[PDB]
């Protein structure tokens, strides 16, 4: 009866899908999108005393998306498409930053609003696509610390290239590192985080 | 106006109170909380009086009761003359001066570092006076009292000097262009507008001291932490007389004899003419210090009178007058000394029977003494003194005794066999010494930290239009807390209603409160204790038995002793081991003298315990004299004087703790005796704002508990009070 | 703003008086305990250690260092403290003296006293060592605990520190969390 959360980040960079759009594999935004999704379904299909939270960090916001499996997991697809078009419709560092932000804070919120044992483990997840820039080196390592005092595991993953923020992140934090070349490759692998990095990082891997 | 700052308030309340006490020409009682300031309100808007004029003649007398507090009133007031003087721009001159007398006299050094005072000043005025005024001219006798000369040239001229002085500005002067603190008081006295000095001096008929000129239009007094008033009459117009002195009189009068027989023409051929010049004018024949060097007025409104003289022609027959005066006082003594008794017309009518001449030469005694030793002007005034005394008696034996008693009283005073015979000639009036003060003045101001009883006026007896209880609001949110302390559990005999010292679990309560007291109080706590010989009950009973040890685990007791000398060193180890880490604890007598002047502030001893009760010991005959004279004034006395005047010095040694709003103040009366008594005697705004909500029956342990929160919640906090 | 503190216990007897848990060591202790693992929470560039008040002495108890196992280790050890004898000042800033002259200026050194409030018996006078540490530029901030020692005022206003007394022992955690945060 761990009552576990899972967060993630996804990126929303329009210059990074203008890099993805001319590519030979092409993997598409929504495909990246349904990776998520297929992330967050699993890991509520894991049991119903989980519960997750998933944001797309917009240049402009951070605009947060979360959730008779298959309806609940359709509430969240409807959800996602709805937040992921509007981002799409309304569109480097700041994004992000603000989104772990806004993260850490909804972490407060729901740890404060519905504990009832008081019992809890707020696994958190990241997604970056591209790179991550030193303009704001003291907030993201105000992130980190707080994310450690806050007994949180921050995992990570990058995409296309690396960056020196996310690293540090994973090493202060405790969370994996991860970068994988092929895409959908990197979607399943993202699946075998989901589960074992998020429930039995113990004797796994 | 001087605010300084903004204030507690209490020139809100005093400004007003002033403005009435100056409005109507009239006396007045105010009463200080003693974390007021009251020096500087009174003395600022006396000042504001005094560069006004409503009236165009305007005086201030300032007094005080002890010699540093003299130095504190100055020092106080150079503040103030600083900042608005400042202020208002231009200046325009002032003085204030502290008279000192006795011990704060002489420069040079062959006269000065003898202890006492008035023996040593004697010296110095046979010197000056009765050396150099008979040898006036000589090389070796009349000896370098060159500065009373240089008095003698700038009393010729005319100086202006600068402002208010200390004392030692007065030494320093001397040193440089100021010389003697006498004669420059003269030529001061001529001119100033604040004088301020000693209490005692002012209210003296043993030698009635005439500060100033009796220029009876406007002149205005203000009578500081005035308590004591009674007591101060009465002291200073008793007169106490010894066997042992009067065999050191009949020696001098064979002293006497001897200098009268080796004289045969000179001084008194001398006398003879001057004698003659007098029969033919009533002269002065010393207008100089002479006069202030003697006995001025045993009896100050009654006369300097037209028949001088009256049963003498010659010295050595007046001499034989006093001759038979003191045969048949010692004569007196010895057949009353039997047995004592209370008498004022009897003995004196009786010796009237006995002795040849009444009442003429019993009032000019006095001064025919003094001028038949200035005529001959040989004999020490240490060696003559004791035959001054008699004379100063049987002048007030003659021309007062009918509010005065006489109480002859040669045996035991806490004493072995009867070894020590004495008698007293006191007052019972208190308005004998101070309807003086009222008659000769515009107004005179009652200051006090303690009267709280207003209905105890009329032992002074007179007429008072501005009479008030102060109320001064205290936004540091509670500056006190007096906590009485009668044991509920042990059974309270914390009153010594058994006897002074008949038993003794009564101290070993005591005992354990102080151990528990000195536990939780830092910084020395200040012990008033009963009586002298109930502190050495006390103490004997502490560092004999099971107590003390524990105490003096914790601190150091400074137990005061009977001299000046022990005050002294114990005063200096307070202050000295209270500003170092220490505790060490006072313990002293209500009635000793540590009460008056010392001052314990914040900084060191901000716990003041009253153990007993201040009451004058019950059963003394002196005081029976004292309530039946003042049953011949209201009739419920007898035990209401007593609660009286046991509350008054409650106060007096109690209210010392707090200088200012912003202090730490526990007043806490390890007592039984304090429910009504301290209903009564306490200050009313006091006991209304500050006192025994259920405090009454305090044990010890619920008085710690108490004391507990006390010095924590004065201890937490402090930014934000009555900005006013 | 990097700091060298010795936090300076007291041991007299007034560990044996309640109006705290058990013994008020007890409370001390664990809000020092606190104090430790807050104070590198916060400061890592700073450095700390154990002065242990007892028997009219100081005695140093955990070196100026950066490694807190060592320090909580110390507290875990001085849980069972008989505290012997009546405390000394005097002693304690000796000690802060010896061992801090040797560290360089351009850093604040404060000193935390945590002192029972009992009397302060040494056998110098302490006044002489406000004296020095004034222009030491050493500053010092002191707690007493129950009540206000005059002593510890004219330490705390000369050197320039912070001075106060509690009541609650959330109040005490209300003042350890105030000396938390670096002082200028
Ligand atoms: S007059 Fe002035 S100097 Fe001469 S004796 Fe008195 S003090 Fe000493």
């Amino acid at each position: 009866d761990e009552l576990n959360l899972l967060v993630i980040v996804v990126d929303a960079n329009p210059i990074w899908w203008g890099k993805q759009a001319l590519k030979e594999s092409q993997f598409t935004l929504s495909k990246c999108i349904d990776a998520v999704m297929v992330l967050g379904n699993s890991h509520l299909f894991m049991n119903r005393s989980n519960k997750l939270a998933v944001i797309a960090s917009h240049i402009q916001e951070s605009r947060f998306l979360y959730p008779g499996k298959y309806e609940l997991l359709t509430s969240a697809n409807e959800v996602i498409v709805e937040e992921i078009k509007d981002l799409m419709t309304k569109s480097t560092e700041t994004l992000l930053a603000g989104s772990l932000a806004k993260a850490l804070c909804y972490i407060h919120r729901m740890n404060k609003e519905v504990k009832d044992n008081q019992e809890m483990k707020s696994r958190i997840l990241v997604i970056k696509a591209a790179e991550d820039s030193a303009l704001q080196y003291m907030n993201f390592m105000n992130v980190i610390f707080a994310a450690q005092k806050q007994n949180i595991l921050i995992d990570a993953c990058v995409l296309d290239s690396d960056s020196g923020l996310l690293q540090q992140a994973c090493d202060i934090t405790g969370g994996l590192y991860l970068k994988v070349p092929q895409m959908p490759s990197l979607l399943q692998y993202l699946l075998w985080v989901f589960l074992p990095d998020q429930d039995q990082r113990s004797q796994l891997i | 106006y001087f605010p300084y700052d903004y204030i507690y308030p209490e020139q809100f309340s005093y400004m007003r109170e002033l403005k009435r006490t100056l409005d109507a020409k009239g006396h007045g009682v105010l009463e200080m909380p003693s974390g007021t300031g009251k020096t500087v309100s009174l003395l600022a808007l006396i000042m504001a009086y005094q560069r006004a004029y409503p009236l165009e003649v305007t005086k201030l007398i300032y007094c005080s009761r002890t010699v540093p507090e003299i130095e504190k009133v100055i020092e106080e007031l150079r503040k103030l003359l600083n900042f608005y003087e400042k202020q208002e721009g231009e200046k325009l001159p002032f003085l204030g001066l502290a008279l000192s007398s006795r011990k704060n006299l002489c420069i040079h050094p062959e006269v000065t570092p003898l202890r006492f005072g008035k023996d040593v000043d004697g010296k110095c005025h046979s010197l000056t006076a009765s050396y150099v005024r008979a040898q006036y001219q000589h090389d070796t006798s009349l000896p370098h009292c060159r500065f009373y000369e240089e008095f003698d040239a700038h009393g010729r001229e005319v100086p202006l000097p600068a402002g208010i002085y200390n004392l030692d500005d007065l030494k320093a002067l001397g040193r440089r262009q100021g010389w003697c603190p006498y004669f420059l008081a003269r030529y001061s006295i001529l001119h100033a507008n604040v004088v301020v000095y000693s209490y005692h001096y002012l209210l003296d008929p043993k030698i009635a001291d005439l500060v100033s000129k009796e220029l009876a239009r406007k002149a205005v007094v203000v009578f500081d932490e005035a308590h004591n008033i009674d007591n101060v009459c009465i002291d200073s117009m008793s007169v106490n007389l010894t066997r042992r002195t009067l065999d050191r009189c009949q020696g001098n009068l064979e002293t006497l004899q001897k200098t009268v027989l080796r004289i045969k023409e000179t001084d008194e051929q001398r006398l003879r003419d001057e004698y003659r010049r007098l029969v033919e004018g009533l002269r002065e024949a010393s207008a100089a210090r002479e006069t202030d060097a003697h006995l001025a007025n045993p009896v100050l409104p009654d006369e300097v009178l037209q028949e001088a003289v009256p049963g003498s022609i010659r010295t050595a027959e007046h001499f034989l007058g006093f001759l038979r005066r003191l045969l048949e006082y010692v004569k007196w003594r010895l057949r009353v000394q039997h047995v004592v008794q209370e008498s004022p017309p009897a003995f004196l009518s009786g010796l009237a029977q006995r002795v040849c001449i009444q009442r003429k030469p019993l009032r000019f005694c006095a001064e025919r003494l003094r001028s038949l030793l200035h005529t001959l002007e040989i004999t020490d005034l240490a060696d003559f003194s004791p035959l001054t005394l008699l004379a100063n008696f049987a002048t007030l034996v003659s021309t007062y005794a009918k509010g005065f008693t006489i109480i002859i009283e040669p045996f035991d005073d806490r004493t072995p066999t009867i070894a020590n015979p004495i008698l007293h000639f006191s007052c019972m009036d208190a308005s004998l010494a101070i309807k003086p003060v009222f008659e000769r003045f515009q107004s005179v101001i009652i200051t006090s930290g303690t009267l709280s009883p207003l209905d105890i006026y009329p032992k002074i007896l007179d007429f008072h239009p501005v009479t008030m209880a102060t109320f001064t609001m205290t936004l540091a949110r509670v500056c006190l807390c007096p906590m009485i302390i009668g044991r509920g559990n042990d059974q309270v005999a914390i009153s010594s209603k058994f006897e002074t010292r008949e038993d003794i679990a009564v101290i070993r309560n005591y005992g354990n409160l102080l151990l528990e007291m000195s536990a939780v109080v830092p910084d020395g706590i200040v012990a008033f204790f009963t009586s002298y010989q109930y502190m050495e009950s006390t103490v004997a009973s502490w560092y004999e038995q099971g107590i003390l040890e524990n105490i003096q685990r914790n601190k150091l007791l400074f137990i005061e002793t009977q001299d000046g000398a022990e005050t002294s060193v114990a005063l200096e180890k307070y202050q000295e081991a209270c500003e170092n880490g220490r505790g060490a604890i006072l313990l002293s007598v209500a009635r000793g003298k540590v009460s008056e002047g010392i001052d314990f502030v914040h900084h060191y001893g901000r716990a003041v315990i009253m153990f007993g009760v201040p009451y004058v010991y019950t059963q003394s005959r002196i005081l029976k004299a004292r309530l039946e004279y003042l049953r011949d004034q209201f009739q419920i006395r007898e035990n209401d004087f007593l609660t009286f005047d046991a509350m008054r010095h409650a106060a007096q040694c109690v209210g010392r703790a707090i200088r200012g709003k912003t202090d730490y103040g526990l007043m806490v009366f390890a007592d039984k005796r304090f429910a009504r008594g301290d209903k009564r005697g306490k200050l009313p705004r006091w006991i209304q704002e500050h006192l025994t909500d259920a405090n009454l029956n305090l044990t010890v342990d619920e008085g710690v508990q108490v004391a507990k929160y006390f010095l924590r919640q004065m201890a937490q906090p402090f930014h934000r009070e009555d900005q006013l | 703003m990097m700091r060298h503190l010795y936090v300076v216990v007291d041991g007299s007897r007034t560990m044996e008086d309640q109006d705290l848990k058990p013994n008020r060591l007890t409370c001390t202790l664990k809000l020092l305990e606190y104090f430790v693992e807050e104070y590198f929470d916060q400061n890592p560039i700073s450095q700390i250690g154990i002065i242990v008040t007892k028997s009219k002495r100081a005695e140093k108890l955990t070196e100026l260092s950066g490694n807190p196992r060592k320090h909580i280790t110390s507290l875990k050890k001085a849980v069972d403290m008989t505290c012997h004898g009546e405390p000394s000042l005097y002693n304690s800033l000796s000690i802060a003296m010896q061992t801090l002259k040797h560290m360089p200026g351009h850093t604040s050194r404060e000193v935390l006293i945590i002192f029972s409030s009992l009397t302060t018996c040494d056998p110098s006078n302490i006044y002489d060592l406000i004296k020095t540490l004034k222009a030491a530029k050493i500053r010092v901030s002191v707690i007493g605990l129950s009540a206000e020692v005059r002593v510890c005022t004219v330490l705390a206003r000369e050197t320039g520190g912070t001075y106060h007394v509690i009541l609650d022992e959330s109040h005490y955690k209300e003042l350890l969390t105030h000396h938390v945060s670096p002082p200028p």
